[PDB]
């Protein structure tokens, strides 16, 4: 599962 | 033996029209799961085993949510980038991202993972501790500073050593039967004369899993790497590997010389040597 | 910035003249990603090609696996033909069974 909170450059 | 998850992603812009192609691939071990192509019709991630073709609907609409977040994440990031680099509008670039978790033996979490490159190159990555990051330049540097302040990598971490071992868990014993078997080398030697005073003994690895293996020629019970050809470890298609290992001799001297082979799926290395 | 890609050019199984059997050409260790990449036979393109989902290494190339059913022959020539922008021209790497 993937992770739920990628944060931007 | 242990296991790892790992989610890859490729955006590449595309100055003359349109948004980046992103690409998106989940693997357990050396087995693709899963994909998201944004040139694809589905617009949704998308099965590649059968063992998660079982998930729910609650996981395809999570995964296809989180995907293409992912993706708007890595277009907004290629235009930082192209501002932080001073580069023009007019020419394509590439993001990379790569992220996982490693369980050992005892499916305990051992090591986590979480990389980013632009153009190829390194750009940022969390250290093996999970709780600050390697910037490889300034503007890296930048990144890592907002970064600390906002607490990603704490968020990030909680992931890695949590949801992701607990999925991959999850994963390996749905897929059981082919996530949890090794599938030991098929070894042969072929023999071919090169010239009237020299032949080639080739070892062959054929339709083992995982990847990982090791091949090496002996000559009187001696490592030999010169007069040798080693090919890169390669997919036959069918989700196994194949790998070939060459060695010129003195035609007539073929005794001398040995194959030795080393893979998981194998209690012992196995030893090949010329017999017809 | 730019790396040139390896190819291989192989068959899934043990190749017996007549019998159904898988062509591969497998590239890798390229950058950037855009890569042209046809099968031939006796020269020309084969229409029936699929590609493996791009994924890349640790030194951040990239590799792909192209493929396609194919019978080989005593006669037949398969080639695969790769385009990439490190190379002047497209690169043909010819099939050979023993490798």
């Amino acid at each position: 599962s993937l992770y739920n909170t990628i944060a931007t450059l | 033996g242990s296991h790892s998850m790992r989610y890859f992603f490729t955006s590449v812009s595309r100055p003359g029209r349109g948004e980046p192609r992103f690409i998106a691939v989940g693997y357990v071990d050396d087995t693709q799961f899963v994909r998201f192509d944004s040139d694809a019709a589905s617009q949704r991630m998308e099965p590649r085993a059968p063992w998660i073709e079982q998930e729910g609907p609650e996981y395809w609409d999570g995964e296809t949510r989180k995907v293409k977040a992912h993706s708007q994440t890595h277009r907004v990031d290629l235009g930082t980038l192209r501002g932080y680099y001073n580069q023009s509008e007019a020419g394509s670039h590439t993001v990379q991202r790569m992220y996982g978790c490693d369980v050992g033996s005892d499916w305990r979490f051992l090591r986590g993972y979480h990389q980013y490159a632009y153009d190829g190159k390194d750009y940022i990555a969390l250290k093996e501790d999970l709780r600050s990051w390697t910037a490889a330049d300034m503007a890296a540097q930048t990144t890592k500073h907002k970064w600390e302040a906002a607490h990603v990598a704490e968020q990030l971490r909680a992931y890695l050593e949590g949801t992701c071992v607990e999925w991959l868990r999850r994963y390996l014993e749905n897929g059981k039967e082919t996530l949890q078997r090794t599938d030991a080398p098929k070894t042969h030697m072929t023999h071919h004369a090169v010239s009237d005073h020299e032949a080639t003994l080739r070892c062959w690895a054929l339709s083992f899993y995982p990847a990982e293996i090791t091949l090496t020629w002996q000559r009187d019970g001696e490592d030999q790497t010169q007069d040798t050809e080693l090919v890169e470890t390669r997919p036959a298609g069918d989700g196994t590997f194949q790998k070939w290992a060459a060695v010129v001799v003195p035609s007539g001297q073929e005794q001398r010389y040995t194959c030795h082979v080393q893979h998981e799926g194998l209690p012992k290395p196995l030893t090949l040597r010329w017999e017809p | 910035i730019q790396r040139t890609p390896k190819i291989q050019v192989y068959s899934r199984h043990p190749a017996e003249n007549g019998k159904s059997n898988f062509l591969n050409c497998y590239v890798s260790g390229f950058h950037p990603s855009d890569i042209e990449v046809d099968l031939l036979k006796n020269g020309e393109r084969i229409e029936k090609v699929e590609h493996s989902d791009l994924s890349f290494s640790k030194d951040w190339s990239f590799y792909l696996l192209y493929y396609t059913e194919f019978t080989p022959t005593e006669k037949d020539e398969y080639a695969c033909r790769v385009n990439h922008v490190t190379l002047s021209q497209p690169k043909i790497v010819k099939w050979d069974r023993d490798m």
